[PDB]
């Protein structure tokens, strides 16, 4: 998805309180295609995000019919 | 005094088509007339075009355009062939 939070958003449904076992994640991203692009732009969207955020809590013709 | 027509232009283009065929008067009338009309038609709406877009000179791709306005399918696709030669065999000579 465009959205990585909503990629995090979504992979944490099982990985809370409660979870007794080991999360383990499969993307699926499909080799030389567009969805390449769009996950290195997730990445940017992504870095541009947490950069801050970890600071932030450390400090036809001629055819006539007729 | 001298007043002019099309007529004449008319009967090579009829002989053209037909070698020996004769034509009357009030026929060549007829013809006279409606050749008059077809090109009021274009003229003006060609013209019109031009405001359209402000634009301000009548070129041939009006005229094309124009004929695509008025004259049914197959008979405009052959006419805008015969304007395209025209004016290539014009402008390459």
């Amino acid at each position: 998805d465009w959205n990585p939070q909503a990629d995090l958003q979504a992979m944490d449904r099982a990985h809370r309180i409660g979870q007794k076992k080991q999360v383990k994640v499969f993307r699926l991203v499909t080799d030389n295609s567009v969805e390449e692009k769009i996950l290195e732009r997730a990445t940017q969207k992504l870095r541009l995000d947490q950069l801050v955020i970890q600071q932030n809590r450390t400090s036809n013709p001629t055819k006539r019919e007729r | 005094s001298r007043k002019e027509s099309y007529a004449i232009y008319v009967y090579k283009v009829l002989k053209q088509v037909h070698p020996d065929t004769g034509i009357s008067s009030k026929a060549m009338s007829i013809m006279n007339s409606f050749v008059n009309d077809v090109f009021e038609r274009i003229a003006g709406e060609a013209s019109r075009l031009a405001h359209y877009n402000k634009r301000s000179t009548i070129t041939s791709r009006e005229i094309q355009t124009a004929v695509r306005l008025l004259l049914p399918g197959e008979l405009a696709k052959h006419a805008v062939s015969e304007g395209t030669k025209a004016v290539t065999k014009y402008t390459s000579a």
